[PDB]
C-alpha cells in the first residue's frame, strides 16, 4: 500500500505485469487473503469454456500448465527473478511469524540480558 | 456387394455411371446410385434416373457449404422430379421434419407417398412393444402397408427411424413381411457406424465415431438411456484440428460419464500432453495439477462426484478402460468408430482397432487372478 501511495504521488501507473495465476481470481489486490490458490464462490459458475475463447480460443495463443524437461519456468510470474518467484505467504501467516519472531528476540534479550530487569517481582514472574 | 475404395465421400458421376454399367454387364441386375445430401447437392447422385428417392432424416444440411437451408433437400427433389415415373417413386420420411414435407410437395404429385413417423397417427406406423436393449431391440410394427416384424436396432430413436424407414423400402418390393427377415438380421449385423458391443463374456464395450461435440453428446444421452450403472469414456481430440472443441468435449464427457479417460487419438504434429492440457482446461485442472494431483495416490474426484483420468498413449487407456468393468456398467470407445489408422506425426500404425479391445476383454481374467485393482487408475499392485 505504501508503494501504491508512492506511484500515485509520482503519476506512475501499474506496469502491464499484473498477471494472473492459473485461477483467474489473482491479482496484486487479494492474492494475499487467506484462501490461497483457491478461487471464491461466485452466483454463476466458473465458465472455463468462456476463459478459454477469451485467453485465445484455438487462435493457438493460450498458455498451457504442462511441465518441461528444460530448466524453464513454466509459470510466468517467475520470470525477471535470478531464481523463482518469492514463496506464496499469506498475510495472517506474515502477521504470526513477525509475532513470533517479535517475542523471540524479546526472549533473547532477556536471556542475554540477565534477570535484572525493569520489573521488580523477580521470582514468580520470571518462570 | 463389393464396394470400391474412394478417397472423397461422392465418386465422379462419370466413373460411378462406368462402375455401374460395368457391373450390370457382368455379376449384378441392378445399379443402385445412392449418395448423402452433400453429394446429391454436389451432382454424383443428380445425373442419374433415380427410381425412388426417400429421404432417411430431412434438417439443416449443407447450410454453410450451400449458404442455404434446404438447398440439399431442394436439389433432391429437383433430381427426382427430373425422372419420376407413376407410382414408383417414394417419398417415405418422418413427417415431424418440415423439410421432408417441404420436398415431398415438389415434383410430381403421381408419385406414392408415404410417412414413417412413430407418433403421427397418419403414418399408421407405432413401435407398439417394449424390448429395447444394447444387443437386439425388436418391435412389432402394426401398421396396413409396414411388415410386422421389425428390425433390432442399437440406438433408441435414431435406429428404431432408420428400420420404420427401410421398412416401408422392403414392403414396396413385397407385401409379405417374411421378406424382411434378411434386412432385419443385416440392421442387427452391428455395421460400421456405432458398432455394438463385443460377442465376448463381458460388459458393455461399444466403439463409436465421435469425433464432434454434438455427436459426442448425443452417444453419451443414447449410452445414459440403456446404461443401468457406471458409464466409462475414452476418446481423443485430434492435433492441429478445431481447438474450440476440446475445453466442450471434455466437460461434456466428464459431466455424463463417472469415470472418463483422456487420451490421444490422433496426436497429428501436435504433443500429445500439450493438447491434453487444452483439454483438461474445460474442467477446470491443469497439465501440472494432474501430475501433480497424480503424485498423489488420491486423483481427486470432480465435484460433481465424477473421477476424471489422463493418460498419453491410448493403448494403455484402453486396455485400463476395457479392465475396469462392473457387471452393469459400460465402457464407450468414441475415438474411432469406422477407422483403424493412428498417426503420430509423420508415422502411420494400424494396431489401433476394436480386436485391441477384445483381447483385453479375454485377457482381464489374468489380471484378475493376479490381483492387479483396475477400480482407480493408480493400480494396486501386490507389495
Amino acid at each position: 500500500l505504501e508503494a501504491l501511495e508512492a506511484m500515485a504521488k509520482d503519476n506512475q501507473p501499474i506496469p502491464p505485469r499484473a498477471m494472473i495465476l492459473s485461477r483467474k481470481y489473482r491479482t496484486l489486490v487479494s492474492s494475499w487473503i487467506e484462501p490461497l490458490q483457491e478461487e471464491a464462490e461466485l452466483g454463476y459458475e466458473i465458465d472455463y469454456i468462456a476463459r478459454y475463447v477469451a485467453e485465445g480460443g484455438l487462435t493457438g495463443d493460450r498458455k498451457r500448465w504442462v511441465p518441461r524437461r528444460g530448466k524453464t519456468p513454466l509459470d510466468p510470474d517467475a520470470e525477471g527473478f535470478i531464481y523463482s518467484n518469492p514463496r506464496e505467504t499469506s498475510f495472517k501467516q506474515r502477521c504470526l511469524e513477525e509475532w513470533r519472531l517479535h517475542h523471540r528476540k524479546l526472549l533473547k534479550t532477556l536471556h542475554n540480558e540477565g534477570p535484572s530487569i525493569l520489573g521488580k517481582i523477580s521470582e514468580s514472574d520470571y518462570i | 456387394d463389393n464396394k470400391l475404395e474412394s478417397p472423397h465421400t461422392t465418386p465422379d458421376a462419370v466413373l460411378v455411371q462406368k462402375l455401374m454399367a460395368k457391373m450390370v454387364h457382368n455379376g449384378t441386375e441392378a445399379l443402385v446410385m445412392e449418395a448423402s445430401s452433400h453429394g446429391l447437392a454436389l451432382g454424383r447422385c443428380d445425373k442419374v434416373d433415380f427410381d425412388i428417392a426417400v429421404f432417411t432424416n430431412l434438417t439443416r444440411d449443407h447450410l454453410d457449404f450451400h449458404g442455404t437451408e434446404e438447398e440439399y433437400r431442394d436439389a433432391k427433389a429437383k433430381l427426382f422430379a427430373r425422372m419420376v415415373d407413376p407410382a414408383r417413386h417414394r417419398k417415405i420420411v418422418n413427417i415431424d421434419d418440415p423439410n421432408a414435407a417441404f420436398f415431398l410437395a415438389q415434383g410430381n404429385p403421381d408419385v406414392p407417398i408415404v410417412t414413417f413417423a412413430m407418433e403421427n397417427k397418419s403414418a399408421d406406423v407405432h413401435p407398439l412393444k417394449f424390448q429395447l436393449s444394447l444387443f437386439e431391440t425388436q418391435v412389432l410394427v402394426n401398421t396396413p402397408q409396414g411388415i410386422l416384424e421389425i428390425s433390432s436396432g442399437l440406438l433408441g430413436r435414431h435406429n428404431i427411424y432408420n428400420i420404420l424407414a427401410a421398412v416401408a423400402v422392403g414392403i414396396a418390393v413385397g407385401a409379405p413381411l417374411e421378406d424382411i427377415v434378411k434386412g432385419i438380421e443385416e440392421v442387427d449385423a452391428v455395421p460400421g457406424r456405432c458398432e455394438l458391443i463385443d460377442e465376448e463374456q463381458a460388459f458393455g464395450v461399444i466403439v463409436d465415431y465421435a469425433h464432434t461435440p454434438d455427436a459426442l453428446s448425443r452417444l453419451l444421452d443414447y449410452v445414459r438411456e440403456l446404461g443401468p450403472r457406471r458409464v466409462i469414456t475414452v476418446f481423443g481430440c485430434a492435433g492441429e484440428s478445431d481447438r474450440g472443441k476440446r475445453p466442450i468435449m471434455a466437460k461434456i464427457a466428464t459431466d455424463k460419464s463417472d469415470v472418463t479417460i483422456l487420451t490421444s487419438d490422433n496426436p497429428k504434429t501436435e504433443d500429445p500432453l500439450d493438447i491434453l492440457d487444452d483439454m483438461l482446461a474445460g474442467v477446470g485442472w491443469s497439465m501440472q495439477d494432474y501430475l501433480k494431483h497424480g503424485e498423489n495416490d488420491y486423483y481427486p474426484p470432480l465435484p460433481n462426484g465424477h473421477r476424471l483420468f489422463l493418460h498419453d498413449i491410448r493403448r494403455v487407456a484402453v486396455r485400463c478402460a476395457v479392465a475396469m468393468g462392473e457387471e452393469g456398467d459400460i465402457v464407450v470407445v468414441a475415438g474411432k468408430g469406422h477407422e483403424t489408422y493412428q498417426i503420430e506425426g509423420d508415422k502411420k500404425e494400424f494396431f489401433d482397432d476394436r480386436e485391441e479391445c477384445r483381447e483385453a476383454l479375454q485377457y482381464v481374467d489374468e489380471l484378475h487372478q493376479a490381483g492387479i485393482d483396475t477400480s482407480e487408475f493408480p493400480w494396486r499392485l501386490p507389495e
